[PDB]
């Protein structure tokens, strides 16, 4: 298919310290270059809500962009077993790899971010839980969960895990419990407000406004790298502005085209702009909603 | 209370002896027929060999006179909550059709929510269309279009299983004895047949029933007590009607599983362009169940709840006429002839005469070792049977007699010789 | 499905007496093994017990365990003459044996592993009562026996066997028949506790108590086929044993996981618990329960 | 629309402990999730049966309405709903997801 | 005829093969949530020594 | 037609062939304890040299 998902808005980086040697050919994200921490979420059947949303950003495009700060230490270490800064977090989660990898990145707690390391040459398990020994060797950071990335102001750090009736989910201790827990790894959404905790999520009421702001397209650079293009500089219709944009029958029945004597091309996208959600009965905007495969140990007796 | 009622002598024609390793062992090929014994009463069977010293019993004990149920359609159910997730969609971008979700398949999962995961519950997916244009944010004219994919999940920690009854099956709990001392509780409904280690039994005789039971409908709780619905089975499951939600196993219930079965059209909705809150009016069948708790008055019968075995059953205030078929599936019964010594004495006798219930005797059997004592009258109508060790321990069953002065005469012996013993006591008059 | 279905749990040992040629590929029983003695086993409308009951024991398995001896002589003869112990309880055998087999081991009365095997290189007939002249031949023997073992300890000296209004089944002296014998090839179970004898049985109830037992875990080693590896050297959590051991999310909850320092991988498993038998009503433990075709002598009167 | 049942509703305006002021509404059994949790009914008494057999008519932003006539079950000629529609845009912009009347528009 | 009792034979006495729905993970005895099945393999036995022909 | 009364073969006459169930063992002149079998070839004849027309 036509990899036209690879522009990334904005920076468009995906490295971390420690190890990943493919950031020659990963900064920024575009055509040319090859990185096992992007290509596998454009394959169809694994992640669909990053295919819904692939108009914004990612987790470490989130990092690199002044949203998501970094946990120390950053990567977790794996040589030293007997718990280590990111074990609770990983052991009750279940994910699933094509192995070959060496790295993973996920969401922590607090909200920064929290990943692995594995020294070479070791490869990861079929889980990417703990290690193993040893195709080729892959050092980017496999996605563990299913969130992005996106820009937002609107404060909300005074809220914790909305889900009520569970007693342990996750690594949040909301209640105690000695009794019969109903131990099931259950797909829980969840979400991080700005400046806040992992808050669960009960349930997703997603809301996107289709309107002309520049995060609802995709405006690139005209051809006949690729960053992300101001479409407020796009003129209107029966008007004059001040540079030159074209496109196809969305972005030229209320704008001007101008088809090869255009600077920038503009498109519309599928899932993108304001993205707000359900919480407490009051609209809020949050800032990647991801998916993720913890324990839930919901009570019972 | 241990006591033959009624004792019969086994046929000679299945009846055959044999000797190995200095003993007299015979087996039973056949089938023995004796009364049913009422509430305390038992009823033995004596079984001779060669000769008079060497005599068994097999004494089957009778709990009391109970009418269990015959279970047939039965199906779980419960308390339920549905969760409503809306997904608002301008027109003409991906499936946001305003054509497409009129006749939206409930089986059918839209590219707006094939993110959930692994959600096995009774799920569905509707299409709900709303408004357009600029006031709702939205940037074509066209009307936009709401998706709604709402699964059900259980929230309740128990649930409750709704059946009824076609009969009162006259179940008869019967603590069967072996010939050597094994014990073995059973129970015999009707013509129903068991598996014993002696071979199998079934009731024979039964006259006692409770007619109209299709009409009530019965709920069992896990470990709680039953209940009782003065209402004919449910038939279908339609809206506004109690058990429009069921099942086939506790699990799916409490899981909310997608194999149940559920009503048609009857999750709620409330569009609200971009709210959504999924109410649906489910009954409660715990406020039944705390209206009619067992146990309760229905006409001249008790109806309650059955400890150990789960079942209905229904207490009756009749008499037990019933009879018994002992199938021997080729047992062989073998017998050691003791030789220890016991002086027994006579202590009291209390009861009643010319009724099933009996009188019980009091006995001070004073033995050296262990081994078992056997006992009979003169003219061969009455055998007493009692376990004897080394010590001083009073033993005693129920015997059955015509007579408010008993007089009879009693031969009992534990190693050969038999000596004579009277016995004596003032009867009340029982029916 | 079913992934365990040559993995066994504990020893895993089918060496046979007397035909040695099996000893190099034979201890212990992996994925990708080869031996004629458990290949037969899992033959589709041969044996639907051993199918059923897969993670257990054998009988080999079970005479290596440490607590079934073996018998003297282990492997007799076919071309004696009188006084032979593998004579009178394999002539009343009923179950056709196959080609391209010498050897064939089974359970005597006293509890013991008996075999026969003839001289090299004559194969068994049809019955596999004598022997004849010479597929390939195998490099073992035949399990004449449906049976299986598990990890019990019951004593069953004072249990006889049970079956009433028979004369003389097999080879052991009942009761005596008063009226005419009725020689019928029957299928009667047979039953051997810890130390006892051939206890024969007539309507096998078996039960399956499932539970937090260490043997419903398996480890294969990784590949950068399966292998074989013990899972019993896998110590708890916060300790040390004498080999590393890992696994996923539920080997790891009960165990430590070594992460990289192990050379195989726990999985979560199952098939195991404590299987009862009923024996005179009480419920026990089976150590050697089974099926076995003898020469059925009942009354015909 | 019709009305199959007539549900007790009653308006509460729920006050929360700091001074939030929340306006919901409960009817039979229904339960609507707030900020401290989720309220419900638990008896309900007072019911009007017989209500199959008359419409009511809603207005955008006028009122309501009643008729003394049983729902419009099929739309057919000579009957009061004879082209119908799904919502209110697909009938002042006249879309195709609503029925109609066959044989309805006269010719000459 | 079911696997778990596929070594009885299929001889002419009189049997049935029926399957119930138990429960699942570890409140019984299994691993995984889904509930568990219950193979049954009753057959029929003469009890009577005689025969009638009414 | 049977085997044992292959003599007769499918002739013109009223002819029938049954097999009835009968007990095997020692008792009755057998070997195999199972149930032997009784061939009957019984086939219709005239008695008299005079017939009637109804």
């Amino acid at each position: 298919e036509d990899p036209h998902l690879r522009n990334r808005p904005g920076k468009g980086h995906n490295y971390i310290d420690g190890m990943t040697q493919e950031d020659a050919t990963c900064k920024p994200v575009t055509y040319a270059g090859a990185c096992s921490s992007f290509d596998v979420l454009l394959e169809k059947g694994k992640f669909p809500l990053f295919q819904s949303y692939a108009h914004h950003r990612t987790l470490l495009e989130a990092v690199h962009d002044t949203i998501i700060a970094k946990a120390d230490p950053p990567s977790c270490d794996l040589q030293s077993a007997h718990g280590n800064p990111c074990m609770k977090e990983k052991l009750v989660m279940k994910t699933h790899c094509p192995n070959d990898y060496q790295s993973a990145h996920y969401l922590n707690n607090d909200g920064k971010m929290a990943s692995v390391k594995c020294p070479p040459k070791y490869e990861l398990t079929e889980d990417c839980n703990f290690c193993r020994q040893m195709a080729s060797l892959k050092k980017g950071s496999y996605p563990l969960q299913d969130l992005f990335c996106q820009s937002s102001e609107d404060d909300g750090s005074k809220l914790k895990t909305k889900m009520k009736g569970v007693c342990e989910v996750g690594v949040q201790a909301l209640k105690k419990c000695d009794g019969q827990l109903s131990t099931a790894h259950e797909v829980v959404p969840f979400a991080v407000f700005k400046n806040s905790k992992k808050v669960y999520l009960d349930k997703l009421d997603l809301k996107t406004e289709e309107n002309l702001l520049p995060d609802s397209f995709v405006c690139f650079e005209h051809k006949g790298e690729l960053k992300s293009f101001d479409i407020s500089q796009c003129p209107k219709i029966g008007g004059h502005g001040s540079k030159k944009c074209t496109g196809d029958a969305a972005f030229c029945s209320a704008y001007e085209c101008t088809a090869q004597y255009a600077n920038a091309y503009c498109s519309h996208a599928n899932g993108s702009g304001i993205v707000q959600i359900q919480v407490s009965g009051v609209w809020k905007k949050p800032l990647c909603v991801g998916y993720e495969r913890v324990v839930v140990k919901r009570e019972l007796s | 209370d241990p006591g033959c009622s009624e004792l019969i002598q086994a046929s000679s024609r299945i009846t055959t002896c044999s000797t190995e390793g200095v003993n007299t062992k015979c087996r039973l090929s056949g089938t023995a027929l004796i009364r049913a014994g009422s509430v305390g009463a038992e009823a033995c069977l004596m079984l001779k060999g060669v000769k008079e010293d060497q005599t068994k019993f097999l004494k089957i004990k009778t709990v009391s006179s109970e009418l269990s149920c015959r279970e047939g359609q039965s199906y779980w159910t419960g308390s339920f909550s549905p969760k409503c997730l809306s997904s608002r969609r301008c027109h003409l971008v991906g499936e946001c059709h305003v054509n497409r979700c009129l006749s939206w398949r409930d089986n059918e999962t839209s590219a707006e929510f094939s993110f959930v995961g692994e959600s096995t519950t009774m799920r569905e997916n509707k299409c709900f269309e709303q408004c357009g244009g600029w006031g709702c944010g939205c940037f074509n004219v066209n009307p936009s279009c709401l998706f709604v994919h709402t699964y059900l999940q259980s929230v309740r920690k128990e649930a409750l299983r709704v059946f009824n009854c076609i009969d009162w099956v006259h179940k008869l709990t019967l603590e069967i004895t072996d010939f050597d001392g094994s014990v073995s509780t059973i129970d015999l409904g009707a013509s129903s047949s068991r598996f014993t280690n002696w071979g199998s039994v079934s009731l024979s005789l039964d006259a006692e029933g409770i007619s109209g039971s299709n009409s009530f409908s019965f709920i069992e709780s896990p470990g709680k007590g039953y209940a009782i619905v003065d209402e004919p089975f449910s038939e279908i499951p339609r809206q506004g009607f109690l058990g429009e939600i069921r099942c086939n196993s506790e699990s799916s219930v409490l899981s909310a599983h997608e194999s149940c079965l559920r009503a048609p059209n009857l999750i709620s909705y409330k569009p609200m362009i971009d709210q959504l809150e999924c109410t649906t009016n489910l009954i409660d069948p715990f406020v039944v169940f705390e209206r009619g708790s067992l146990p309760q008055t229905r006409n001249d019968k008790t109806f309650a709840a059955s400890k150990g075995n789960r079942g209905v059953q229904a207490f009756s205030k009749g008499s037990v006429q019933a009879d018994l078929t002992l199938m021997f599936d080729n047992f062989e019964v073998d017998f050691v002839g003791a030789a220890v010594s016991c002086d027994a004495a006579f202590l009291n006798l209390t009861g009643c005469y010319s009724c099933n219930a009996g009188a019980r005797v009091c006995l001070s059997i004073t033995s050296t070792g262990t081994g078992s004592l056997s006992a009979h009258n003169k003219d061969g109508s009455l055998h007493i049977v009692l376990p004897s060790e080394n010590g001083t321990k009073d033993q005693c069953q129920i015997l059955h007699f015509t007579v408010p002065e008993v007089e009879e005469e009693f031969m009992y012996s534990c190693d050969g010789d038999e000596r004579p013993l009277l016995v004596k006591g003032t009867l009340i008059a029982i029916d």
